[PDB]
């Protein structure tokens, strides 16, 4: 499975 | 912060003259990712060609094949022709069956 | 042998043209076994090999969801990077993902990735410690430390030591077939004159899998790195690779030229000669 999304930058 | 992109013409499987086969274009090492490939016969644009889903290497370049199925001949000419925000004018790379 | 998984993620801008196109793929080792696209017809975690298509309807939507999520996330902070470089709202701008993680043949964890670049450059990385960051540049560090304060770091270990390696070592086994077997090269020289005084010999190899490889040219034994040329290894359409290693030799001299050939598929290392 995919890693969540990451915060944004 | 631009980078141009290699170009390399071959086939899936050796060429035999009247055996069908897979005419590839391999385009690799650009940025930005936006490019236009076109395979040509004869000085022609083939219009069913495929390519791979956009993807890139550990330098972050790009790279994708295109692709299409074909049956060499002794005097058909095939090409792979280029255009990226690199290039002044689109690159030309003609398939030679020994490279 | 040793495997791999890693996702890798790139959004573009368009400005005039609607909103940037996200673009996702992952690989196990050198297969492709998913995508997603935003500009489909229907956007959703698409497979690409067929041992991924066993996995139930959760996999499909979870992963699906994700990749909407990321794609809101990716046109967002696209446009705090064209901030974060005082650039104009006209141009277009690329965002690129890699994570992933390396195991062992006992299925360990060797090591994880998290890292990013912003128009072709690096911009940030998870360092391999998959506890601190790497910034490349003032605009880096303003996100470093939101991704600090917020303790993304460790959310990202969890995933990288966890999740990665258990799908991992599960892709490996639906896939046993082919992503555990090495399909070693064919290899043999060919000769072209170039004129009366020399000519070449480019030593082939093809159909192999996985795609490391090293082919390397010798005269009398000696490496030929700098007069050696070497062509990047590339996809011949049937899930292996072709590469070939030239060299300009003179006339009568063939015989010195030895080619080397090392790959996971052999179980010794080959030296071909041209055969006339």
């Amino acid at each position: 499975i995919r890693a969540a999304p990451p915060p944004l930058f | 912060i631009q980078r141009t992109p290699k170009i390399q013409v071959y086939s899936r499987h050796p060429a035999e003259n009247g055996k069908s086969n897979f005419l590839n274009c391999y385009v690799s090492g650009f940025h930005p990712s936006d490019i236009e490939v076109d395979l040509l016969k004869n000085g022609e644009r083939i219009e069913k060609v495929e390519h791979s889903d956009l993807s890139f290497s550990k330098d972050w370049s790009f790279y994708l094949l295109y692709y299409t199925e074909f049956t060499p001949t002794e005097k058909d000419e095939y090409a792979c022709r280029v255009n990226h925000v690199t290039l002044s004018q689109p690159k030309i790379v003609k398939w030679d069956r020994d490279m | 042998g040793s495997h791999s998984m890693r996702y890798f993620y790139t959004a573009v801008s368009r400005p005039g043209r609607g909103e940037p196109r996200f673009i996702s793929v992952g690989y196990v080792d050198d297969t492709q076994f998913v995508r997603f696209d935003s500009d489909a017809a229907s956007p959703r975690e698409e497979p690409r090999a067929p041992w991924i298509e066993q996995e139930g309807p959760e996999y499909w939507d979870r992963n699906t969801q994700i990749c909407k999520t990321n794609t809101q996330t990716d046109r967002e902070s696209l446009r705090n990077l064209r901030g974060y470089y005082n650039q104009s709202e006209a141009g277009s701008h690329t965002l690129q993902w890699m994570y992933g993680c390396d195991v062992g043949p006992d299925g360990r964890l060797l090591r994880g990735y998290n890292q990013f670049a912003y128009d072709g450059k690096d911009y940030i990385a998870l360092n391999e410690d998959l506890s601190s960051w790497t910034a490349a540049d003032t605009a880096a560090q303003i996100t470093q430390r939101k991704w600090e304060a917020a303790r993304e770091a460790e959310q990202l270990r969890a995933y990288l030591e966890g999740t990665c390696v258990e799908w991992l070592r599960r892709h490996l086994e639906n896939g046993k077939e082919t992503l555990q077997r090495a399909d070693p090269p064919k290899t043999h020289v060919t000769h072209h004159p170039i004129s009366d005084h020399e000519a070449t010999l480019r030593c082939w190899a093809l159909g192999f899998y996985p795609a490391e490889i090293t082919l390397t040219w010798q005269r009398d034994g000696e490496d030929q790195t700098q007069d050696t040329e070497l062509v990047e290894t590339r996809p011949a359409g049937d899930r292996t690779f072709q590469k070939w290693a030239a060299v300009v030799v003179p006339s009568g001299e063939e015989q010195r030229y030895t080619c080397h050939v090392q790959h996971e598929g052999l179980p010794k290392p080959l030296t071909l000669r041209w055969e006339p």
